RNA sequence: AAUUGAAGAGUUUGAUCAUGGCUCAGAUUGAACGCUGGCGGCAGGCCUAACACAUGCAAGUCGAACGGUAACAGGAAGAAGCUUGCUUCUUUGCUGACGAGUGGCGGACGGGUGAGUAAUGUCUGGGAAACUGCCUGAUGGAGGGGGAUAACUACUGGAAACGGUAGCUAAUACCGCAUAACGUCGCAAGACCAAAGAGGGGGACCUUCGGGCCUCUUGCCAUCGGAUGUGCCCAGAUGGGAUUAGCUAGUAGGUGGGGUAACGGCUCACCUAGGCGACGAUCCCUAGCUGGUCUGAGAGGAUGACCAGCCACACUGGAACUGAGACACGGUCCAGACUCCUACGGGAGGCAGCAGUGGGGAAUAUUGCACAAUGGGCGCAAGCCUGAUGCAGCCAUGCCGCGUGUAUGAAGAAGGCCUUCGGGUUGUAAAGUACUUUCAGCGGGGAGGAAGGGAGUAAAGUUAAUACCUUUGCUCAUUGACGUUACCCGCAGAAGAAGCACCGGCUAACUCCGUGCCAGCAGCCGCGGUAAUACGGAGGGUGCAAGCGUUAAUCGGAAUUACUGGGCGUAAAGCGCACGCAGGCGGUUUGUUAAGUCAGAUGUGAAAUCCCCGGGCUCAACCUGGGAACUGCAUCUGAUACUGGCAA
């Protein structure tokens, strides 16, 4: 139900790193990304057209920590909603909590934050989210309980939230460790380089 | 007789009753009439927890209708406006 | 007023009584044709006035005998 | 079988034995009229029509032949003394 | 706001293009099987043998209808050990109550199953010739008598089941008599038709001093309405077969008699000789139907498990009785097959109610708890009953959610596998280090489903009455099967928690070793006869994940039945050619109609489900509010271009 395994093999099969280890230090230098996926992972794969559409829906699916079926209905979710099925599934996908409280600097990796709202260390307006797929409205304040407010991590990790950059859809305030999810991200305001078109071909198909 | 009563029909542990003008022989969760309102007896401590017709309620006692001892009360909770 | 249909007589020997062929005109469901259909009906009238190949207005009665829940109320166009 | 169905199978005995005379009576009544008018007797069916009257009214009162039978006899019991008065 | 909706590929050939079949990639399921398996929420769970059933429950209730007392607990009276003050025993239905019985109501609901039924069914829309317990409105009546019969007692038959005979008693049981309509018959005149009391309380009066009498509540009867339910009719629609073309004598119609609640060949007598049928009758095979479900871009195609509406059935075949309602699942009668008891004379039974067995099968669950809620029956109510229902148990059967940690960590450790022996890879993976405690485990706290019901008051209404009863407030104890509930808090420690398929192409993912046309694989193409990316193992990777594969089944792809949306010179496909009936289509102008067509309105198209916008469960599944939709049918109002009818 959740991967559990090699991250950093799973952000050298996609070639771009996935922010599965954000961590302490800064890129990689110990990962020999691009070089060797597996044993025969210095052969260039020649790759097919299914093969870019799924390495894409993988890319997006590795990012985010979701498995397929929950995928699955986030697309079926994203193309019943009016408008653009790839903007809507990324909204889908960037409404998640665990995603949140990783934009917020509350955790290193979304791993991490997902271990924040699994241990009831989060609420939402508040009153306590123990999961990790709670879809988080705008005008929405999402913070850190009195237990695990002050341990060391989420400290940690917003000191690593400012050599990123700085969401404009929050208000991401690290003195009172709340923040206040605005608005819905915009297409444009998120990651510029993962390509819906070829996950909304894949789904149908 | 037709009966004013309450039908369940929400998940488990959870009811959600339904109050219609059923013949009083059939099932309970079976033929109806018309329904009439509903019974929410959770719902939150929001707005409403029940909503129920009162027009359409007096129609059918003054056309010969019982009532059961819930709708009474629920009546007598809603008794005009509160 | 009356629901009535109209039709022409098919056959007329019998007592007392006639049947009456209707043609309804109707669309079909797959194909999207208008096509001709028919509904034999056996119809009651008093003094058995119309004839073979008539035209004649038709309502619903109760029931007369078997099927026959059909009788008169005009005989037109009787025309030989 | 072992209930209250065993108290409906003696009252409904009781009752068939009951019904079953007093529905016996009103068509030996009934039977005397059309047995009279089978005979040109104009009075006599007229005597045995009255006769029949109150019974057939009663047994349709009393619940055991559903007054609009009741009706249909003496009905057509008239129409058959004024078809022979 | 409520349709944002459509993918191909492999294989005929030396190669090609076309035709064409086969096959694959998707979604789904009441699933089964194999490997594996942590938790929870919500659902689902005999698809086969409508096979046979052990055992326990599944329909009872009312003494405020009646005679009554079998118990239980009191009361009165008597007698006794007598502690002259408490026990023991006895007569009394005197009382709260109540076994058995009469009687009223319910056992026609609820619950099960899908055998039969291809149209006496179902769906949609019309209709007329109807009945309707309980419930409601209105108008009125509710007077006066009689004979019985259970129970009971006494005999008595029978192994039992079950009876018989003779007496006794009651009623809201039964029967007359009176009364009689805006009721039935009748054109009228007229004729005729019913009933039942019980309970609470009480000032005065009368008491045969039991109670009359007054009042209230409730019940009875009659008629007309209403609502609900049911019966009947019509039209259209709802499988396959023409290698099934004729079927039909109560058959088709009429008149009259009878019958039903009601029309009707429903039935009978007579008369006529019809009726149905290629727009598919009749026969045969199959089948419960629908809202819906699955698939589909859609049109369609398949299906109709759960949930809900209708029908049918209740061991098998038939019949009626009682009743408002049945031709009756836990009623009667007969017959039959099976099973059982027997004293051999005869008797008894019916899980397709809920659990459960045996069998059948690839396959499907507990002989659980409670009536707390909702509903039903009975009752004035209290309450009693309820295997409906609420819940719990078992099962990854499905859907949905969460977990098996998190960060750091290069000596790129060891070991495995490969190696062009340089190294590469497993791999930040592990170990180390630093944190976190979801869920499981342990200990505390603790909502909500609970509204009612009972006991006292106070006021109002009624009344002769400050009683009784009804209604409304107020107060007082209470009413939870689930249930060591949901949820909250605290504890200890990463501590209890990852498999399954695949890796030649289609199709994401590659090498080594073993085998050598073998062993074996395979959905299709096809691999294997010595260096096999296809077999078996290993390392590595890929896809899914408490699941994963295989199998079965459906739709898709399949434009390979083409209505949307195909073809026919040579690929399959133009009758050997004509004439022609039924059928289909029909030049051109004007007028009328308005059937098709179009527009609007109204009634209906059940609720749930799908869709949209919201709301509640921490989210989701789930539940839910409002709308849209249900593409239809009927009627009315219009328009008249096109098609049809009619006239020229």
């Amino acid at each position: 139900a959740r991967y559990l395994g090699p991250k950093l093999k799973l952000s050298r099969r996609e070639g771009t790193d996935l922010f599965l280890k954000s961590g302490v230090r800064a890129i990689d230098t110990k990962c020999k990304i691009e070089q060797a996926p597996g044993q025969h992972g210095a052969r260039k794969p020649r790759l097919s057209d299914y093969g870019v559409q799924l390495r894409e829906k993988q890319k997006v699916r590795r990012i985010y920590g979701v498995l397929e079926r929950q995928f699955r209905n986030y697309y079926k979710e994203a193309a019943r909603l009016k408008g653009n099925t790839g903007e809507n599934l990324l909204a889908l996908l960037e409404g998640r909590l665990d995603n949140v409280v990783y934009r917020m600097g509350f955790g290193a990796t979304r791993a991490e934050a997902r271990q924040l709202v699994s241990h009831k260390a989060i609420m939402v307006n508040g009153r306590v989210v123990n999961i990790a797929s709670y879809q988080v409205s705008p005008n929405d304040v999402v913070s850190i309980r009195e237990k695990a407010k002050k341990q060391s991590r989420v400290k940690a990790a917003l000191e690593l939230a400012e050599q990123r950059e700085k969401p404009t859809w929050l208000e991401v305030d690290a003195g009172k460790m709340e923040g206040t999810f605005k608005r819905k991200p915009e297409r444009s305001d998120l990651s510029a380089d993962i390509n819906e078109h070829l996950i909304v071909e894949l789904y149908s198909k | 007789m037709v009966t004013i009563r309450l039908a369940r029909h929400g998940a488990k542990k959870r009811p959600f009753y339904q109050v219609v003008v059923a013949d009083s022989r059939n099932a309970r969760n079976g033929r109806f009439i018309e329904r009439v309102g509903f019974f929410n007896p959770i719902a939150s401590e929001k707005e409403e927890g029940t909503r129920l017709d009162l027009d359409r309620i007096a129609h059918w006692v003054g056309q010969g209708a019982t009532i059961s001892d819930r709708v009474a009360a629920l009546i007598k909770e809603v008794n005009k406006a509160a | 007023k009356i629901r009535t249909l109209q039709g022409r007589v098919v056959s007329d020997k019998m007592e007392k009584s006639i049947v009456v062929a209707i043609e309804r005109f109707v669309k079909h469901p797959i194909y999207g044709k208008f096509i001709k259909r028919t509904t034999k009906l056996h119809v009651h009238d008093e003094n058995n006035e119309c004839g073979i190949g008539d035209v004649v207005e038709i309502r619903e009665c109760r029931p007369l005998s078997k099927t026959k829940s059909w009788t008169l109320v005009r005989v037109v166009e009787k025309a030989v | 079988n072992i209930k209250s169905a065993k108290k409906r199978a003696i009252q409904s005995e009781k009752a068939r034995k009951h019904n079953a005379s007093r529905r016996s009576m009103m068509r030996t009544f009934i039977k005397k009229v059309y047995a009279a008018i089978e005979a040109g007797d104009k009075a006599a069916a007229q005597k045995a029509f009255n006769e029949m009257q109150p019974i057939v009214d009663r047994q349709a009162a009393k619940g055991l032949i559903h007054k609009n039978k009741a009706a249909r006899h003496k009905a057509n019991l008239t129409a058959q003394i004024n078809k022979l008065a």
